[PDB]
């Protein structure tokens, strides 16, 4: 009760809650007598209808039935989840049988999958299917699904299929540009032709010691082109290579364009495209176990064995495209290793084409170093030129002003003014250039 | 010898004829001894016969018959100044190139004939360093103290009134301060004042003339405008070798213009650059048409500034 | 009535004198019967009379003299009556071309035709439905140009010449004024108007205004009218951009943009390579720049809303 | 030896020896048959004098006397020393002595203090003063720097004189800038004015929270602003209160100004400046002690006692002023302390004037903020105003052309035409708004 020598600060009831500032606040009495805070007894010298303001901007404003089979975990949640589907349960069932095409999706199916009760609670709930009218709204679900069956192997076959055109659509352009890149990389002529460069190049530096003479150079190497470079410093071996091709092949040039795939190789995984058709392969002999395993369809809407069959048909043949194109891939790179000479085991498809992708995005950024610092110099000679000539012309024109008189030393006589005046005269006084 | 009698003579007061018949019998001396006899008058002797002009040329009032006592001292200063001595010692004085300035009065024509003259040799000097700077530094010292145009006395030597020897040696002293001058910018801005204050007009008149020695001074100062006007289109190809840039020139554009009078009207011009119509086969004529329009304004043929004053202007070609 | 009977008639295919006789009661029948006699006229006799017509355009097989162009101004006055109505206006417009053919019309060689053909063209275009119709009407004068291998408005232009009648001046001009006051947005009404400036108009306009004609008065008069709305328009957009535009760094991007990959845009580089050449001088520099800025806006803000001569040079100052 | 199908690649011998690259070399068993590298025996199909513009750019080019006392290292040290130096023997010690400052420098003592041997060796040297002659140069300078007394001392304490007057200017400018922003701080009533206005609006913000009728808050508090926004994410507290300075309180804008010592404190040290003067203080009493022990000086040449307690008298009066300085330095911060109330000696005078600075800076940040937004307010209504006024103009003039031409649902009329070309013909056709 009653603080340092003064009055509690005006008790507020504003109409709208408001987002606040969470500082440490000072009490009454964490004050001293010559403190600021206690000549802020003020709160009036900033007094405004701002209140209205304020508030605008940070307002922060706006039994029936029992459970017989399922425990309330799974109870609970097909409560909301057929709270979100609003679907009749006996037509969902008939859409399963039938693998209607057009009710199906990917994104339906998935959550079936995932709300649907264990077979073991199926079966339980497939015992106490006269008492239907009695029962939950979640058990009212499982009671007509338990009648589907095979459920859980029938609903898996579904989503694959739904998912299979989808699925195909992430291996094959990879697949693709891989086997552009091996091709673009076989036929380049030009990339040929800057090794040749390279190996000639090199084997005269390498002199007379251990590297001389050499037939070749492993291809992991032309990255590292740019790591030698000249005494002064000033300039790396790949640039002395491009400015080569620059003035005397200027073919070169083009094997940056020659290897339009490379880049889409350097980021394609090798070992994600063998784990997807392995996968793919075994998904589809799980259909294959699957249609062999089933009942015979002992109602009209049953279509499983039927559509299943035109899928395991159509799905094998085009894995069968997928894996050609796949071995097919495989092969030509080890083709590129045996060719350009390197251990195709030890270096993945992405790690090659990558050290590829970067030696050309470092070629063509040795182009423009090169014309750059070419145009620095161009400018730079003219410029001094420009300079010699006009301080050269500056000079024979200082000369010919002083070719009037020798301010220099000799012999005072009295010719001087009278020769000035008359080069003014004349006109001898402001010669030309 | 008897040059110590002159500088006593000088300093005694003398008046009228009597200071006019004694500065006549010494121009005769100056003239006609040897070098050895100038060098003994020298600084001390020169000192006061600009001590005599600077009490003359303090003149308060139809005129002064003394112009005849100012022109003399100025022929006596061309006798002295007539050998190597003479020039270095005139040079040394704090107000010798002034006086003689001071000196080019267009109501006098002969007197200001032989200053301007005198003048225009000190201009064309080798040392020391920048002479014509001097010369030009002195009109201006002068043209204060009248509050007058620094250029205006010779202006009006050239109006069509003036004699035609007048007329020779004003066009004489111009060429002798802008020919010497090294620096284009200067060059440049010399002429365009001259322009400014009427020499255009002049000029056409003075073609017309035919003196021999004024067609000399014409071609002079025709030659050494030229001069400028090649060097400028020289500069304009070094601009356009360095700068190849957008961003760059803009840039530099903006550092030159920044905080100067003309920057409101740069962005002016930039505003109206996007003004020209959005039309495939038009906008590219209009921005030629500008360009050509700049082109005219800056490289401005004859040396000189545009007339600022000129409110017409034809864009050929 | 009797209107299937001109059909059949039409498409018998009469010529030389007997056509005309038949075309001549056509247009007596036109103007003074009523509305409903022409609409079982309607598409079936219109498409005949422009197929007549179409037929006697490619008649040209011969100039310097000529035996049947007396039939061609007869359907052009049979359309006047045809197109006196509401239907009419709303038929003749849905065909593919009864405007087209209305444009091969005007010839400044026999005056009288050009007169009615450019009088319906010049009603068309100030027509508030459909749309941008003084455009449709621009685009068959540029069909008609292309065939024909010479300018799109070169016989408006030699209508014009002093050399006609005075019934046909106004009459040409009418039409520029119709082609061009219609159209609402400013970088076509300049964008033709300097077509026509091109093509020589203000050397013949300062002829046209010694002759104290009223009805050509006032075709001057409107023509200079929508002249200075454009110009009143160009300097509130010149404000707008004033106002909006006051970054250095932004309108130089714009510019830039607007040039980028043209040929403006070597000129433009030019530009500012020449104003590193405005003398270093505190005094002179700034004189530099307002006089190039003055310069320029006498360019591009140009009087009377028309693009400088291209092929001239010249240019005063205020006020 | 004949290789693999192919002949040798030829033998090269250079000029000058070039950088080379140091690829993984392929001899001639490497390669196989179709591979690249033998393809290539075409070392001519790139042949120049570029052999002699490559080794342009890449060319890689350009007795008597025995030790006695010594250890190898010191006596090597000092021969590479004395063979530098060029200063004779007796001319060192002569410097020494006087305290010569025309002589001396920084760099000069410094190198002495390292390069001497220690007092151990000096002593075994100096018994051998007769041999003088024999010894070797290192031993040389040894014996003669053994007769000067207290040598390390005596160094120490010269170097000390030679570099006090830079540590003079490495306290004093940070000493300054710090007493500046706390006498900064306290004088500018623009920045009472925000914390003022922060605390009212901070105070009806808090409703009838934990806070609320606030005496104050910590002052480092002032960052945390900006974390407080509005509903709609789009403004912070900081940015409304920069608003409302900018619009009802202007006074206030002119802080960032008033505080113009605060960034130079924002980078002092607080230990650092103590760390300083203690070893100042420690150092000046190290002399002091220095030239109470030293002996009598026994030649005409021993300056040291002389001008050394000049030095003393001189360095404690600077020291005392310094000390005067920082104490008081000190004072202003515990009275900022308590002013703002905060523990002075939980938060350090660095730490405190970052924060005072970072904020400083985040409150221009909110001013420009808002002048930018503010600007794309008014660049937005004006401009769809200027589209609202074109809209109605454009619709204005459909109007009045449509009102010869009823476009609805009409009957007859055969007028039209006539009364098109009545107007037309007569310019009434063409309207003026």
């Amino acid at each position: 009760v009653l603080p340092f020598g003064l009055t509690p600060k005006k008790v507020y009831k504003p109409e709208v809650q408001l987002r606040r500032p969470n500082w440490s606040k000072f009490v009454a009495e964490d004050l001293s007598q010559d403190c600021f805070w206690t000549k802020v007894k003020e709160d009036r010298f900033e007094n405004n209808e701002l209140f209205a303001k304020l508030t605008l901007a940070f307002s922060a404003q706006t039994k029936v039935k029992e459970l017989k089979v399922l425990d309330s975990k799974t109870a609970q949640n097909l409560s909301i989840f057929l709270g979100s589907f609003r679907m009749p349960y006996q037509e969902i069932k008939n859409v399963i049988l039938e693998v209607n095409e057009a009710v199906l999706t990917e994104s339906m199916i998935q959550n079936l999958i995932k709300q649907m009760p264990e077979p073991e609670q199926l079966k339980m709930l497939s015992e106490l299917k006269e008492e239907y009218d009695d029962l939950a709204e979640s058990e009212q679900f499982g009671v007509v699904m338990g009648t589907v069956p095979r459920l859980r192997p029938r609903l898996n076959a579904i989503l694959f299929k739904l998912q299979f055109s989808e699925q195909v659509e992430n291996i094959k352009p990879e697949i693709v540009s891989v086997t552009a890149a091996c091709e673009e990389l076989r036929k380049s002529e030009n990339f040929s032709s800057l090794l040749e460069l390279t190996l000639l190049v090199g084997n005269y530096m390498n002199a007379g010691s251990r590297n001389a003479g050499a037939f070749g150079f492993n291809i992991s190497f032309l990255c590292k082109l740019r790591d030698t470079k000249s005494a002064d410093q000033k300039m790396t071996l790949l640039h002395f290579l491009a400015e080569l091709c620059e003035n005397d092949h200027p073919e070169v040039l083009k094997f940056p364009d020659e290897l339009a795939h490379v880049e889409k190789a350097s980021r394609v995984s090798a070992e994600n495209l063998q784990k997807s058709l392995d996968q793919m392969k075994k998904q589809i002999a799980d259909v294959e176990r699957d249609v062999q395993n089933f009942p015979a369809a002992t109602d009209e809407k049953d279509k499983f064995v039927e559509k299943m069959t035109s899928f395991v048909k159509d799905a094998q043949e085009q894995y069968n495209k997928l894996r050609m194109m796949h071995s097919n891939m495989e092969t030509l790179y080890k083709e590129l290793g045996d060719y350009f000479v390197f251990d195709p085991k030890k270096l993945s498809v992405e790690e090659f084409f990558m050290d590829l992708h970067n030696f050309r995005n470092m070629f063509l950024q040795a182009v423009k170093e090169n014309q750059k610092r070419r145009e620095t110099e161009e400018k730079m000679r003219r410029a001094k030129l420009a300079k010699e000539k006009a301080e050269k012309e500056r000079l024979e024109k200082q000369q010919k002003r002083e070719q009037l008189i020798d301010m220099n030393a000799e012999g005072d006589e009295t010719g001087v003014m009278d020769s000035l005046l008359e080069a003014l005269q004349s006109g001898a006084a402001f010669r030309r250039k | 010898r008897s040059a110590m009698m002159y500088i006593q003579e000088l300093r005694s007061g003398l008046r009228d004829m009597h200071l006019l018949s004694c500065l006549e019998s010494l121009r005769v001396s100056l003239n006609n001894n040897p070098v050895s006899w100038v060098q003994t008058f020298g600084a001390e002797g020169l000192a006061s016969l600009l001590d005599i002009l600077k009490r003359l040329h303090d003149e308060k009032e139809s005129g002064n018959y003394d112009s005849r006592n100012q022109h003399e001292i100025i022929r006596c200063l061309k006798a002295f100044m007539n050998n190597k001595f003479g020039i270095k010692t005139m040079l040394e004085t704090e107000e010798g190139i002034l006086l003689l300035v001071r000196a080019m009065d267009p109501a006098v024509p002969n007197m200001m004939i032989d200053a301007a003259k005198l003048l225009s040799a000190l201009c064309i000097l080798p040392q020391p360093e920048d002479m014509n700077e001097r010369v030009l530094e002195a009109m201006t010292e002068r043209a204060e103290m009248d509050e007058v145009e620094r250029f205006q006395p010779l202006l009006d030597g050239l109006k069509s009134g003036t004699s035609i020897a007048l007329k020779v040696g004003c066009l004489q002293l111009i060429n002798a301060l802008i020919t010497p001058a090294e620096e284009l910018d200067f060059r440049v801005h010399i002429r365009s004042e001259l322009m400014r204050l009427g020499l255009h007009q002049v000029l056409q008149e003075l073609r017309e003339i035919e003196n021999e020695d004024m067609k000399v001074q014409l071609c002079v100062f025709d030659e050494q405008g030229d001069e400028d006007f090649f060097d400028l289109k020289g500069r304009l190809d070094d601009i356009r070798m360095e700068m190849d840039d957008f961003g760059e020139v803009f840039q530099i554009i903006l550092n030159t213009v920044k905080d100067s009078k003309a920057e409101p009207h740069f962005l002016s011009i930039l505003q109206h650059l996007l003004l020209v119509r959005n039309d495939y086969e038009a906008r590219p004529q209009y921005y030629k048409l500008i360009e050509e329009c700049v082109s005219q304004i800056v490289l401005h043929k004859n040396g000189t500034d545009p007339d600022f004053k000129c409110r017409h202007l034809q864009i050929d070609i």
